[PDB]
């Protein structure tokens, strides 16, 4: 499975929403898309809490399992603090 | 160790008559994160001028695309081995095709698209990246704030 640009809300306990895509994999874990976002925007995957496909994603789903396809798929970011 | 490995190679690129794509800012940071100097005018200098002509040149027939990268540059000008008219051409819808790629992304000129992609040798993702990045940055600074 290749490369798809992802739509992604990003959200935290007070602030505004912000979009950003992403490029992904359908077969990626989520522990690797957070570990992605860590290493690009510094979010640890210990505060990053997402929802794909209108469900909670865990460490060892695959984006696929959450029904991720093709561009323009959406998901959603929420960042706990300190 | 396997950034060592790169330096040699990044740095092989300017042995005597050594027909390649040498661009200064590479070896510059090779030598930094190898833990050396050398100054920067220096590399410059030392290398021909071609791949700073064919930027100069695609920056001359559209203003409107920014400044262009010695990425860029090498990029279309290996693409037209050594052809240098040809170059330019190929240079300029290279950039072109990338700076509305970028403004389908949500970033024209007017919010940043041309400097990061010039900071970044034309690579849409990395711009992206540092884009969204400079925008992400309040949310960044809230996870250590309260």
């Amino acid at each position: 499975t290749q490369d798809i640009r992802l739509w992604v809300s990003v959200e935290d306990a007070q602030m505004h929403t912000v979009t950003i895509w992403l490029t992904v994999r359908p077969d990626m874990t989520v522990a690797s898309l957070k570990d992605m976002v860590f290493l690009d925007y510094g979010f640890p995957p210990v505060l990053q809490q997402w929802v794909i496909g209108q469900r909670l994603a865990r460490d060892q789903e695959t984006l696929h399992s959450h029904g991720v396809r093709q561009n323009g798929d959406s998901a959603y970011l929420y960042l706990l603090s300190a | 160790d396997k950034m060592r490995e790169e330096g040699l190679q990044l740095v092989s690129m300017i042995r005597e008559g050594e027909a390649a794509g040498a661009c200064p800012e590479e070896i510059f940071s090779a030598l930094q994160y190898s833990g050396t100097e050398v100054p920067l005018q220096w590399l410059r200098s030392e290398l021909p001028y071609v791949l700073e002509m064919v930027a100069e040149l695609a920056g001359q027939q559209d203003p409107g695309l920014g400044a262009f990268s010695c990425q860029e540059a090498r990029r279309a000008w290996l693409d037209r081995h050594g052809n240098l008219d040809e170059a330019v051409e190929e240079c300029v819808r290279t950039r072109r095709r990338k700076v509305q790629e970028l403004q389908s992304l949500g970033f024209g000129p007017e919010e940043g698209s041309l400097q990061a992609l010039f900071q970044h040798g034309g690579d849409v993702s990395r711009a992206l990246t540092e884009l969204q990045r400079q925008r992400l940055e309040p949310f960044r600074q809230r996870l250590w704030d309260s």
